[PDB]
């Protein structure tokens, strides 16, 4: 309920026009302020994921339900732990060292496989964004 | 120092949002 | 730090909308407006002048890096969470008194009320999360 | 793909923070 | 409000986020 | 990757924040 007041302030960032719903281009303008430039197609499937009624827009109750899914920077902290040289990439060498510290008796193949599980761009290392993708994956 | 903080306030919220919408 | 200048160029680009190299007073205004705040040209000017090392009116990348070096915003949310026991979003003089007593502070009722009315801007009698970072800065 | 959206959103919290305090 | 109280409350939370992470 | 590694990594940072905050 105090939480609803905070979520109404949060919805207002997305709902520039204040009509009660978050359109696809409203998701686009906010994404663009964060430098991300997705296509109209990408914004549509992003909304469609959290569109219970399928009306194309996300209303305040739908938005509330999504926030209730579920601290969002805990991953930032974990990544900083794994990325030892602070270069922003988790090498398989760094992961191996971190697993050994936590007592994981993981072989060289298991470590390389973990790198390949989270390496989307295929650079051989897991950057922050790749780590956040793996941490926030249901 | 009022408007100043209210900015850093809303950002904390925008990232909790683009997190859930985005994932 | 050498690979950190990367993450600050991504942060700087967000404000330098035109990419001329400097964040003008109106470019900060547009980022602030995207965050719901609609500050005045005067409020934006004193905000830049604070982190304007040369006083030319705009922040080039080197001044921006210098400003970012100074300091702890997400750890403040944790501290507020510690003071606010009942989770109502407001720190009562009672909540502050108990947290001070727990930490070994021999603070009298007046010292505690003075800390409350010190961070009390809207006169809510309580130290809101906002009101708390306003004094934390 | 989109977690880079919250990375930037994460960085903007810090930049805003010291652009005034 | 003074540094000792602000950093002490943060240290308590730190101990808290420690026992919580240690749960899993 | 294993919840064991992800939560352990967060617990290390918390011990860190703990020591650093204890320093005041
Ligand atoms: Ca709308
Ligand atoms: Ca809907
Ligand atoms: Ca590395
Ligand atoms: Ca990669
Ligand atoms: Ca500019
Ligand atoms: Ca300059």
């Amino acid at each position: 309920e105090e939480q609803i007041a905070e979520f109404k302030e949060a919805f207002s960032l997305f709902d520039k026009d204040g009509d009660g719903t978050i359109t696809t281009k409203e998701l686009g303008t906010v994404m663009r302020s964060l430098g991300q430039n997705p296509t109209e197609a990408e914004l549509q499937d992003m909304i469609n994921e959290v569109d219970a009624d399928g009306n194309g827009t996300i209303d305040f109750p739908e938005f509330l339900t999504m926030m209730a899914r579920k601290s969002e920077e805990e991953i930032r902290e974990a990544f900083r732990v794994f990325d030892k040289d602070g270069n922003g990439y988790i090498s398989a060498a760094e992961l191996r060292h971190v697993m050994t510290n936590l007592g994981e008796k993981l072989t060289d193949e298991e470590v390389d496989e973990m790198i390949r599980e989270a390496d989307i761009d295929g650079d051989g290392q897991v950057n922050y964004e790749e780590f956040v993708q793996m941490m926030t994956a249901k | 120092g009022q408007r100043a903080l209210q900015g850093a306030q809303a950002v904390a919220a925008a990232q909790r949002l683009v997190h859930a919408i985005a994932l």
